[PDB]
């Protein structure tokens, strides 16, 4: 076929040529156990689905329909944040405690400023592998970004050690090789 | 028992009925059901 | 294989918890049996009964020989099973899980129930349930015509039964059901005779639909089974008439 | 054009082949050489559509599991349609005596599955529904008390019932743990099972409403805890044909713990007499006249109580009439019974 031929010829012409160092920061990404614990963290903070939302809405609406106005109390919803402009919006306050960044986006240029932007804003970013795995934890097909701001007190101590873990595993390991021109070796 | 299973089963169908006390527990019956189902299909 | 770094820690912590509760059970039951109740929690024992948040009623223990049917549960999450409980499950033949057995309950029997509590499930059985178990399951290890003889045979021949049970005069496996329910003359003859039990797993599992069943059953088992680790743990009893509707 | 290859038909229908095997057995579509017009009839069927919908449903279940979203999978499983079997049962058997004619094979499988122990491939719920429907079927017979024929065999217990036309030849194998055969495939017998289950289900509906009583039969739970039988069910409200119905009228039995309780219980219920077994008693004897027992040495040896080996009941109902019990007295030998066939 043609499309199989092109998708195999793709990633050959990339690595054969010199990639700029603002790329290939991607795939210098998080290792196995740390990404695993990051997913264990963010599955604790799944956002509400449309079905669960509408279900709670029907519950409270049937409550008010009886009326049976039970109380007026709810702390806040805490969830991951996943809209890209919303993720950037949570930076430049700053509010992002952790950011996950997908390596694979076909318009890469949507994403390329985010490591430098969280670098200058001091936000603990981490480059995650695969936007589908982001979409799974956020009930989308893909997400390509994952910001997290608000955390319960049960999880806040896990958050800080995860931040220190990432800054040890990502910011220390890959920082100098981030500056280097990747690829260029023929296929 | 020397015959084929289609010939073995009907030939081993009748056996020495002793008394109330023992009934050997029906190995053949499930195979008979499956064979009848194969006859329908 | 490279196993992992985490499982080796979790097993150690879980074995620590289990050895601690087992030592608590052993010390408390030694002080009860030696009758040196000076500074302990309680003197007399208790029994939980979960029926249908669901209603959980407690009784004091009655020092009366009660027919129980035990059902081996898969133990807790990452636990190496300790050799004290391994000894008891070895005696009661409860390894190779999904495996119950009928047992006699006395006050000498009762202390081990507090020990092996995180690995089995208990309750009051009914005659129809005992009947169904024996008429549908059960194999006897048997010395046969000409065998190498690790040889097991399903329950068909009542004359094989009255052969090896003619000294007690026990015929006709219906009467074995009747005397397991009765325990008037001899239960333990039937108990050593019926020596293996096997129960199927309730959910086939691997496949799209049955994983839902597995998750819902793990949630149900989390609701039902309770792990006190107090050494004054009330003995949890469940409807085996409900349970064998699932497993048989 | 008369013969169609199974691959051709299964790709024209766009169904999986195992489900095509379901549908052929399910509608009674018979031959890898199949009638074109029968496949044309099969070409539009909502159960086929719901099968394909179940395939897509399981695919959505797989993506629900692979995304890990448990609650949406719960919503999918709860909000799920079930294909029923019932319409092609009615348009397959419009005339109810044709269902009475073809209930005969339908009983036999369901009785065998009611005997069968719980496995992985056959669910207990399957066996629970089987034993429930089979106990219902037996409990209906003991209402009118109308069979006539009895057969004792190494292969089964063949009873044919004289009900609303033909005598119906159902068999129950004895309640023994059976070694499972690895040779068989359940995937066919489960389809036969479900088809016969739904068919016999609606036939039990017409037989319970036609007999004028409630189609769900209530049971006392503690009566079921005594014995899981037809006698567990109580049968509500909203003569007997001579002689076999109300044979042994006003007659009190004492079946032992030694005897097989089940088929003798059902025969006494076909007689209308009472059942007293000591096996039921130890769960926890004024009018008892007769012991059904098969033992060499009888202990209490009451001269008032009649001691009988059970073939008397097997021979009296095959004759419809009373016979002397000197042969049936233990330990006298018995006539080699050859049933009326």
């Amino acid at each position: 076929p043609e499309y199989v031929r092109v998708q195999r010829q793709k990633k050959i012409l990339s690595i054969r040529l010199k990639v700029p160092p603002t790329i290939a920061q991607f795939q210098y990404t998080l290792d196995r156990n740390t990404a695993a614990e990051t997913f264990k963290l963010f599955n604790k903070y799944r956002p509400e689905t449309a079905a669960e939302k509408k279900e709670r809405l029907t519950k409270e609406a049937a409550a008010v329909a009886e009326g049976k106005s039970k109380q007026d109390a709810s702390p806040k919803p805490y969830a991951v944040k996943y809209g890209l402009n919303h993720v950037v919006a949570l930076i430049e306050n700053k509010k992002a405690k952790l950011v996950l960044i997908a390596n694979d986006v076909d318009p890469i240029e949507l994403v390329v400023f985010l490591p430098a932007l969280c670098k200058k804003m001091g936000v603990p970013y981490a480059i995650v592998k695969g936007k589908a795995r982001l979409g799974t934890l956020v009930n989308q097909k893909t997400s390509a970004v994952a910001a997290l701001t608000e955390v319960r007190a049960e999880d806040e101590a896990a958050l800080a050690k995860l931040v220190s873990t990432i800054d040890a595993n990502f910011a220390d390991k890959y920082d100098e090789v981030k500056k280097h021109w990747g690829g260029g070796i023929l296929g | 028992x020397x015959x084929x299973x289609x010939x073995x089963x009907x030939x081993x169908x009748x056996x020495x009925x002793s008394a109330l006390r023992k009934v050997p527990g029906y190995g053949e019956s499930i195979r008979e059901r499956f064979e009848r189902s194969l006859d329908l299909y | 294989k490279f196993v992992r770094a985490e499982s080796i820690v979790a097993k150690t912590l879980a074995t620590s918890r289990e050895k601690e509760r087992i030592k608590r059970v052993s010390i408390l039951e030694d002080k009860k049996a030696k009758n040196e109740t000076q500074h302990i929690a309680s003197g007399k024992d208790f029994i939980l009964k979960i029926t249908e948040g669901l209603i959980r009623e407690k009784t004091t223990y009655d020092g009366k020989p009660a027919l129980l049917f035990i059902v081996r549960v898969r133990g807790p999450l990452a636990v190496n099973i300790p050799n004290k409980a391994f000894k008891i499950l070895s005696l009661l033949r409860l390894v190779e899980t999904n495996t119950g057995v009928f047992v006699k309950l006395t006050k000498n029997v009762y202390p081990l129930l507090k020990v092996i509590a995180p690995y089995v499930v208990i309750g009051k059985p009914s005659l129809s349930s005992i009947r169904s178990l024996i008429q549908k399951r059960g194999r006897i290890i048997y010395k046969g015509e000409n065998e190498a003889e690790p040889h097991e045979i399903v329950l068909n021949d009542n004359n094989i039964v009255e052969e090896q049970l003619g000294d007690h005069g026990i015929i006709c496996v219906e009467d074995i059901i009747h005397e397991i329910a009765t325990m008037g003359e001899s239960f333990s003859v039937c108990n050593f005779f019926l020596q293996p039990f096997k129960l199927n797993r309730e959910v086939s599992g691997f496949g799209s639909l049955n994983r839902l069943r597995k998750i819902k059953q793990r949630e149900a088992e989390s609701r039902t089974r309770q792990f006190s680790n107090a050494a004054t743990a009330p003995v949890i009893e469940v409807d085996i008439d409900s349970l064998l509707a699932k497993l048989n | 054009r008369n013969f169609i290859t199974r691959s051709q038909a299964v790709r024209k229908l766009q169904v999986s082949l195992a489900d095509f095997r379901r549908l052929c057995i399910f509608k009674g579509i018979y031959p890898t050489f199949y009638y074109a017009k029968d496949i044309q009839y099969l070409m539009h069927e909502p159960v086929l559509a719901k099968f394909r919908e179940h395939k897509t449903f399981a695919r959505k279940l797989t993506r629900a599991l692979g995304r890990g979203e448990v609650s949406s999978a719960k919503r999918l499983e709860e909000n799920r349609d079930s294909y029923t079997l019932d319409h092609i049962i009615k348009e397959r058997y419009p005339s109810f005596p044709d269902a009475i004619r073809d209930i005969d094979d339908a009983l036999n499988m369901l009785f065998l599955f009611s005997n069968l122990p719980s496995t992985n491939q056959v669910s207990s719920k399957i066996i629970n529904d089987a034993q429930k429907i089979c106990n219902q079927w037996l409990a209906y017979v003991a209402k009118e008390r109308l069979v006539r024929k009895v057969f004792v065999s190494i292969k089964g217990v063949y009873y044919q019932a004289n009900i609303k036309g033909e005598e119906v030849r159902w068999l129950v194998p004895f309640k023994f743990p059976e070694n499972i055969p690895s040779d068989v495939d359940f995937r066919i017998m489960l389809t036969f099972l479900e088809f016969y289950s739904t068919l016999l289900h609606f036939v039990l509906y017409k037989l319970y409403t036609d007999s004028g009583l409630i189609y769900p039969p209530k049971l006392d739970l503690k009566k079921d805890k005594i014995i899981s039988g037809l006698s567990s069910y109580i049968l509500e409200s909203r003569k007997y044909d001579s002689p076999v119905a109300s044979l042994f009228s006003a007659f009190v039995f004492y079946v032992s713990r030694e005897v097989p309780i089940d088929i003798l219980e059902f025969l006494i219920l076909s007689c209308g007499g009472n059942v007293i077994s000591e096996a039921a008693m130890d769960q926890i004897m004024s009018k008892v006249t007769h012991q059904i027992v098969d033992r060499p040495v009888l202990k209490n040896k009451v001269a008032g109580r009649t001691y009988i080996q059970p073939q008397w009941i097997f021979d009296c109902i095959n004759k419809g009439e009373l016979v002397p019990a000197n042969k049936y007295l233990p330990g006298e030998a018995l006539p080699p019974h050859l049933s009326p066939w």
